């Protein structure tokens, strides 16, 4: 159940198509996570969300609300 | 500069060319030698992370409107080339041109290869374009390219008429200005000394190590 | 509302870190490399370092001086060489912190002290107020902040052309839901009705591009006719 | 590095999401927006001044 990478020689994980958030780093774009039953799988990272802005040359999104977020920062 | 070579030295192969009495003297040594495997560790790891900070600070991937509308703008210089195989744009690869063993030393890969991070400086320059700073608040809230250019303007207190009379004259100076970062980044070389410096430094780095293996 | 958020707001922040400590990650990982390095010290102590024996006083006895001190000898190269290694990682090190100290100082004094118009240093989005709490060897910043929620898609325009004289709106930008064209503040929908208040005037038509006709109502006319 | 990645950080943070008022932070002049460009182990920035 071997898989080549560009990392070196990796055992014992399954290969998917599908991306995911970067779990565990191997490197070189792959990264490693346990799911379902439940196994390793090796993937190539998703770097997010796709979003298309709908762009043009007339049209402008204005908000209509707010949320106030309370976030944290530890240094 | 952003990050470096992520490599890694083994402890006992560059020490001692397998040799099993050479190792044995190298265990009354202690610890010495494992923390400095783990001392490259840290750099290493921290590196995959001085990119996560430069460049992953957009939560989505926007791109670009298929038709370069923009108000007179011309961003086909800066926004990233289809044709080219990797996902660069015309400018990019300027760069990626003017920039250019076996004892245990290991060069690690970086994290986010050069094409992931082609796609974050073109979801950081797609948003720029189509939201202005919006998409760092909040939502990405589109608004037309020559509005929002007006209120850059206004922003360090040139009222906005002074943008929407002078949009033309504005369009070229900032077409042309682009046109001279071209030239000026495929001609001189003295430009890209920093990164350049980054690169000697390291590589002049190791072949010290290697050359002082030689020495009696 | 605002304080129904806010108040909300603050309760989540008890929750994620009354069960999950990943958030104080950095500070928890000062002390294991620091506790961890003095591990290392100590550990190098029960290291031969090439002599008959790790325990000093066992040098001390089982030979006489003359011989042993040769042993002392190799004893000390490897634990000075151990102390150099050490200190040598502190101050590196403590360099880390201390640029991390000087970046807490400059957070503090503009996130807290006051509001700060630079983008993304105080908290995601746009920031109000900041609270300071302290925390084992560090301190933990509340980043209040404002974030837009809802959006609206509308039409929009440059300028408007009352009686060939362009209008541009002193603050907001102009948005029409389809029929009727407004003047809204920049980052909330207040949709209020085209005045010469809202808009100063300049130049003419021709040079504006995307211009749009439509009517600007002057406060002072009905009251003149009235 | 460190110290310049973060002041990258810092930079593509205030300069490139963000209109910032900081002289002389984002290139000589008044500013009014930045690029992002990708490099060899590096970011480079436009600042359209
Ligand atoms: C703006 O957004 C807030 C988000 O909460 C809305 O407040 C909620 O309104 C619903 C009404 O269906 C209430 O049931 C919730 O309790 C409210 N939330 C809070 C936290 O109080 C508010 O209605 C929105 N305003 C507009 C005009 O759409
Ligand atoms: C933006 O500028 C580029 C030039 O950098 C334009 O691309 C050129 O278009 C002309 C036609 O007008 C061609 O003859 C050139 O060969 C093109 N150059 C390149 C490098 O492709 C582009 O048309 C401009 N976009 C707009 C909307 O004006
Ligand atoms: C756009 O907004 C205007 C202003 O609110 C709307 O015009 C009003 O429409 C209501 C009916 O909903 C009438 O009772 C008012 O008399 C109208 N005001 C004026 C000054 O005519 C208009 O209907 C809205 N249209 C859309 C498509 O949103
Ligand atoms: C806005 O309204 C003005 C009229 O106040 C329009 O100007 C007309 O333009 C046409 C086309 O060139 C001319 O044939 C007319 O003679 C113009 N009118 C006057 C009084 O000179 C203008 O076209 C309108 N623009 C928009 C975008 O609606
Ligand atoms: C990925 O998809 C292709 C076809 O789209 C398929 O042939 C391949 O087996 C898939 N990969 C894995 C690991 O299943
Ligand atoms: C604005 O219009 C676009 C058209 O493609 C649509 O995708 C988008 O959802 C609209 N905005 C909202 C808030 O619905
Ligand atoms: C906006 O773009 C449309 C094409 O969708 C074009 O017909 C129109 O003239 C443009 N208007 C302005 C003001 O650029």
């Amino acid at each position: 159940n071997v898989f080549q990478t560009r990392a070196g020689c990796l055992i014992g994980a399954e290969h998917v198509n599908n991306s995911y958030e970067c779990d565990i780093p191997i490197g070189a774009g792959i990264c490693a996570s346990y799911q379902t039953s439940q196994s390793i799988i090796a993937y190539t990272m998703s770097l997010g969300a796709e979003n298309s802005v709908a762009y043009s040359n007339n049209s402008i999104a204005i908000p209509t609300n707010f949320t106030i977020s309370v976030t944290t920062e530890i240094l | 500069p952003v990050s470096m070579t992520k490599t890694s030295v083994d402890c006992t192969m560059y020490i001692c060319g397998d040799s099993t009495e050479c190792s044995n003297l190298l265990l009354q040594y202690g610890s010495f030698c494992t923390q400095l495997n783990r001392a490259l560790t840290g750099i290493a790891v921290e590196q995959d992370k001085n990119t996560q900070e430069v460049f992953a600070q957009v939560k989505q991937i926007y791109k670009t409107p298929p038709i370069k509308d923009f108000g007179g703008f011309n961003f086909s210089q800066i926004l990233p080339d289809p044709s080219k195989p990797s996902k660069r744009s015309f400018i990019e690869d300027l760069l990626f041109n003017k920039v250019t063993k076996f004892n245990g030393l290991t060069v690690l890969p970086p994290l986010l290869t050069d094409e992931m991070i082609a796609q974050y400086t073109s979801a950081l320059l797609a948003g720029t374009i189509t939201s202005g700073w919006t998409f760092g608040a909040g939502a990405a809230l589109q608004i037309p390219f020559a509005m929002q250019m007006a209120y850059r303007f206004n922003g360090i207190g040139v009222t906005q008429n002074v943008l929407y009379e002078n949009q033309k004259l504005i369009a070229n100076q900032f077409n042309s200005a682009i046109g001279k970062i071209q030239d000026s980044l495929s001609s001189t070389a003295s430009a890209l000394g920093k990164l350049q410096d980054v690169v000697n430094q390291n590589a002049q780095a190791l072949n010290t190590l290697v050359k002082q293996l030689s020495s009696n | 509302l605002i304080a129904n958020q806010f108040n909300s707001a603050i309760g989540k922040i008890q929750d994620s870190l009354s069960s999950t400590a990943s958030a104080l990650g950095k500070l928890q990982d000062v002390v294991n490399q620091n506790a961890q390095a003095l591990n290392t010290l100590v550990k190098q102590l029960s290291s031969n370092f090439g002599a008959i024996s790790s325990v000093l006083n066992d040098i001390l006895s089982r030979l006489d001086p003359p011989e042993a001190e040769v042993q002392i000898d190799r004893l000390i190269t490897g634990r000075l060489q151990s102390l150099q290694t050490y200190v040598t990682q502190q101050l590196i090190r403590a360099a880390e912190i201390r640029a991390s100290a000087n970046l807490a100082a400059t957070k503090m004094s503009e996130c807290v002290l006051g509001q700060s118009k630079r983008v993304d240093f105080c908290g995601k989005g746009y920031h109000l107020m900041s609270f300071p709490q302290s925390a084992p060897h560090g301190v933990v910043f509340l980043h209040v902040t404002y974030v837009p929620a809802q959006e609206k898609n509308f039409t929009t325009a440059p300028a408007i052309c009352h009686d060939g004289k362009a209008h541009f709106p002193r603050e907001g930008v102009f948005v029409s839901n389809g029929t009727h064209w407004f003047v809204t503040q920049r980052n909330f929908y207040e949709p209020q009705i085209i005045t010469t208040d809202n808009t100063f005037v300049s130049g003419n038509c021709d040079v504006v591009i995307g211009i749009v006709n439509n009517t600007v109502y002057d406060p002072l006319q009905p009251e003149l006719d009235s």
